[PDB]
């Protein structure tokens, strides 16, 4: 059994990689939402 | 795009940093773990773009220092992590970890760093001390998301930052000393306002913002947020929001907040829609993408790009005057990268009175390059935006080809639109006289143009039997010999001059070289009739040798009137290029 | 197609069936083994269909009896794994398992086996004994092949052969008890014979073979092992090879031969390309791909689609004589399942004298179908072979969708081909004189018709100033109202009769319901001339309230000449239905 | 980690997968081609 095998989480019946799928889509209706815990450069 | 993303994660012993991975894949926390996890792999299901994700963990008693080394040289991305309830992990952040991933690495392209803060369930009030220094220190940190395993605070929202480090940079756009954006987005972000302004106002309004909306980001907005939109843009600069809507300052302002408050898709998915690259150019296979071409065969616009054309004429012509002035000319090209169109074009298409480019001169422009070099009118109908205008798969489903030649001589039909005519005569016999008469000059409109900006081509419209059609003049100068391009005709024109007895030899030379041998209709025309008639040093008669090669008689033609010259040798010329089989004593 | 292909394998304990797993993954023999594998799944870039596999262990001494149910409920194939130095699997595979497989499972599908033989390294001669009544016994067991992962005999042909029974069944193919194929095939087969035959003698020359090649499997035979096909197709069966080639006969041997040895996929694959399914069928999206039409638009056929019907026609035209025969006609609808033209059709388009449908007849009903439902052409198109013949995307390619009616007023020019116009009249006035003399019958023609086969519709070509064009003539009935499709038309000829006093009432009157208010422009005919005209009763006489509402004056017709009829109406509501703000006083 | 894990071997650089993919190809050319060790139903 060597390290030259890929170990692969299927999306479907995911909670975590659904919350990457929602915060991976691109709207501009993001103008008034904050988000808590992350500090970018220039952030006001 | 890309190929893949691999995200690498270091840090100091007993800092929970596997414990975040197999809280990620088991979406609870575990409370004993292995020292060390595997290379678990993310599918491309995850994100639009559909690039790969892999992560790769490690620990310093389960591997070596060359090891490190070289998964360390082949990353993309790389996550410190550091605990908040200890003080020798902040320490070893910039006492090493920092020094030994920019130990090997050239100070030519840095990779970009993410720090993590783990064991904020332990403490009571989130604060922040000693990484201040750090990000004032380093450029290259870029995002300082503090999480916990435990609380699952903040565990899909840290690969996710990281990914979008490799994906989405900020490095072409951003400028962080001087605080504003670089001047190739500047630039590029210009042009994409101007295509989507359909009226040239200067501003945008509520029905181009949701058209812009439906293309970019797909599900546009509700009604109400785009007052707020508006709202916060006129508060933070004075401005902004119109009697319209946004203008350009405010269209630029909104984009540079989205930029330095961390949301770098949206500008980034409204900069590759348009056609742009990582480098902020324009891609090939936008700008050229593949259309083939059987041998003799032409190519022609459609219905729908003869729609698009007069759109951006009504758009640039703001005096309503149908004429474009060298100011709405300048106005127009601003897309583009240099400027397509020099001097000899106004000589070469119809043109008012003081010498601006009217309607049909611009209709006409554009039904010329697309018949000679159809890669440049692709080339140019890509920087106005045909594709995103007009919701179509290319720039190529603009251009139509039509049949071949010998078909049509065959099945006696012909369903073309354009016509070639090649005009051979000698030098100094009038044939710029036959070539500005297509567009409606005489000799005193003739004489006011200067010899440095002297055209070969015209083109205009010809109305034969009620129906419109382009007709096109190639001046062939006098050569001795002719090439093969030089043969490729519909019909031709053989010019004489009456006052030279010698000029009727060489046309007549032309028609014996390889013009009589083809299947070509042709016609003989005679110029400067408003002169006195010598007669002809020829053997046969110019009329006897006319009419012994079944042509039709030869006609007359003087430029030295007064009004517009008469449009009836151009008729002829067309009717003998839809019709080669009907002989004019057929008709 | 396809969702997933799951193997599973089941045998005895110590059979070495975990072996072969780990042999496959490691590409080499381990020597000690764990008791069971994993779901080790192989990628979908392994086969052209794009169909990933998942290849399962089962052990009995990790597993349970409700576990293996479960799994063998959760199935598609089975592989029985033997060992050929014992007597005791042998046994256990008739006593038990095939048993077991089909202990749950209702007789109405079964799935299909794999029956393996290991340990042949141990072994001298390659034998088979009790493994032949098993065959005989059983009629799912399709396949026994022998290996062994000591010498990597046969590792990579195991799985593959375990995944064509999922993926390239003979199940709806092969019937093994009679030993020919099924029916569905044999009609499947000769639809596809007469399709690559693209000259009708009933032989399969060198140059359509290798345009069979190159469409079904690619990269094309080499020169001389084509000549070896034909030797062992000449060799097996008398009526194979022709003089040209292949026939009929040679081409369902070469295919059953394919199905008899076990190259499946090679008639999978032809069979699949020319649109045919899992049950033998031709599909959607083949049949009915999609297309867009806006509103007041119209379809019409391309250049490419009139040379492939003019080759049909000059493909099925055995005699030469210009004509369709009704033999020719139902040797052209042999590849059809349905008889699409009845005996209308015939009294629509034009024919010869005996009443057969000639070459503008075969090109003005498909000039007719795509007109009025545009779905039943690309229907028709499609088992025809229009996207296999021609290298193109689909069928939907053919059909091209012209300019809207009212861009077409507004900027007085129309680049269209096809018009309708409707006769509106009051019954027995002739309006079947009027719809059969654009066809060129008289009426000692017009008489010797049926009336149970009888004609509302009419579509002839009309040449006007040197250009060929379609004029279409639909006969509404009398009906005293009007629907929105009776409306809607470019020019109309309103007839009425000169023996009947009252006929220029309903006509006009019909003229002020819904036809004066909407710029059509049309036409009024006098019909039966040839009869001793009587004096109207209308109050206003018919040429003065023809002339009072801006028309052009009433034409004369008679259908009782010698000879054929003369095409000047036709000419004249053509030239109407292209110019509507051309008056005929501005012409 | 449970048994919803999907395990994946990569096609590149696998000799046996190449096997497979080869023999995968359908050509009309393997009129003449014996293979050994395999007997299938109706086997001349
Ligand atoms: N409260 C709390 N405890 C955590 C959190 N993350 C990890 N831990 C605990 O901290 C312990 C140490 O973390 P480990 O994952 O074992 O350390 P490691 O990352 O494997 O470090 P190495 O030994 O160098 O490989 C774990 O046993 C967890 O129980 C967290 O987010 N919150
Ligand atoms: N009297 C008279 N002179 C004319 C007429 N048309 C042209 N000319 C003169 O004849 C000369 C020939 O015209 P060009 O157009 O220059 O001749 P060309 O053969 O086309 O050669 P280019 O110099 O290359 O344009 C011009 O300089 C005019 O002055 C005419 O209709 N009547
Ligand atoms: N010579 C030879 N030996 C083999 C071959 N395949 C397996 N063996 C040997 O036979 C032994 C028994 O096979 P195993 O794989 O351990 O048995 P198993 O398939 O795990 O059976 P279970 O215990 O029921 O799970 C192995 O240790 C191998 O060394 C083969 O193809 N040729
Ligand atoms: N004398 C004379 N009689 C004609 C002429 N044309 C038609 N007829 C007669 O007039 C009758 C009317 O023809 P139809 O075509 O049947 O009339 P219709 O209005 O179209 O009604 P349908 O019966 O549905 O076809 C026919 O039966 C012919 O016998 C003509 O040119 N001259
Ligand atoms: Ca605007
Ligand atoms: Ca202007
Ligand atoms: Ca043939
Ligand atoms: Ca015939
Ligand atoms: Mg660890
Ligand atoms: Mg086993």
């Amino acid at each position: 059994l060597p390290e030259k095998l890929q170990i692969v989480k299927p999306l479907e019946g995911s909670a975590t990689l659904h919350h990457w799928q929602q915060l991976a889509q691109p709207h501009l209706g993001g103008i008034l939402d904050p988000r808590p815990g992350v500090v970018t450069k220039g952030f006001r | 795009m890309k190929k893949d993303v691999r995200i690498l994660l270091v840090g100091e012993p007993r800092v929970g940093k596997t414990s975040l991975i197999m809280s990620l894949v088991s979406e609870e926390f575990p409370e004993e773990v292995p020292p060390r996890a595997e290379e678990i792999t993310i599918p491309a299901d995850v994100t639009p773009e559909r690039v790969p994700t892999h992560i790769v963990d490690y620990s310093e008693a389960e591997q070596s220092d060359e090891q490190l080394h070289q998964e360390i040289s082949q990353a993309n991305v790389i996550c410190i992590v550091y605990a908040v309830n200890n003080k020798h992990s902040i320490d070893k952040v910039t006492s090493r970890w920092i020094p030994l991933i920019n130990e090997r690495t050239d100070k030519d392209s840095r990779l970009p760093l993410i720090l993590v803060g783990n064991k904020s369930d332990l403490v009571e009030y989130s604060s922040m001390e000693t990484i201040l220094p750090i990000m004032n220190q380093y450029t290259e940190i870029e995002t300082c998301v503090e999480c916990s395993a435990k609380n699952l605070k903040n565990i899909s929202e840290l690969f996710y930052y990281a990914q979008k480090a490799v994906l989405h940079p900020t490095g072409p756009l951003y400028c962080p000393e001087e605080k504003e954006m670089k001047p190739a987005c500047i630039k590029a972000l210009t042009r994409i306002f101007k295509i989507s302004d359909q009226d040239n106002d200067g501003t945008l309004n509520d029905a181009e913002l949701n058209f812009f909306q439906r293309i970019c980001f797909n599900t546009p907005l509700a009604p109400q947020a785009l007052e707020d939109v508006k709202n916060v843009v006129r508060k933070h600069i004075s401005d902004g929001v119109a009697d319209s809507g946004l203008t350009l300052k405010g269209f630029l302002f909104l984009h540079t907040l989205f930029i330095q408050r961390g949301r770098h898709e949206t500008t980034w998915t409204v900069l590759r829609r348009f056609g742009y690259d990582d480098d902020l150019d324009l891609t090939p296979e936008y700008l050229f993408p593949l259309l083939k071409i059987p041998p003799d065969c032409t190519t022609e616009l459609n219905h729908h790009a003869y729609l698009f054309l007069q759109s951006t004429f009504d758009k640039h012509d703001l005096d309503r005057d149908c004429a474009l002035s060298p100011d709405e000319l300048k106005d127009l090209f601003k897309v583009f990268p240099y400027i397509p169109w020099g001097p000899d074009v106004n000589n070469t298409v119809c043109t008012n009175e003081r010498g601006w480019i009217t309607y049909q001169g611009f209709l006409s422009q554009w039904t010329l390059t697309t018949y000679l070099d159809v890669q440049r009118c692709l080339e140019y109908l890509g920087y106005l935006g045909y594709s995103i205008l007009t919701e179509q798969e290319s720039q190529a489903s603009a251009v139509t080809v039509t049949r071949d030649k010998k078909i049509d001589l065959q099945k006696k039909q012909t369903q073309r639109n354009v016509f070639r005519c090649n005009v051979i005569g000698v030098k100094n016999c009038g044939k710029s006289g036959v070539l500005q008469a297509l567009l409606g000059r005489n000799l005193m409109r003739q004489k006011k143009i200067r010899e440095d900006h002297k055209s070969y081509y015209a083109i205009n419209t010809v109305y034969v039997y009620g129906q419109e059609k382009y007709l096109l003049l190639h001046d062939i100068s006098e050569s001795e010999f002719l090439t093969e391009a030089e043969i490729i005709c519909d019909v031709v024109c053989l010019v004489y001059d009456v006052s030279n007895p010698k000029s009727f030899e060489y046309c007549a030379r032309i028609f014996k070289q390889h013009f009589m041998d083809s299947r070509i209709p042709c016609l003989i025309v005679a110029a400067k009739s408003d002169l006195h008639e010598v007669k002809q040093e020829y053997s046969i008669s110019p009329t006897d040798f006319c009419r012994k090669h079944k042509m039709p008689p030869p006609q007359a033609f003087t430029c030295n009137t007064a009004d517009a010259p008469s449009k009836d040798i151009f008729v002829k010329l067309t009717t003998m290029a839809m019709y080669p089989h009907v002989t004019q004593a057929d008709l």
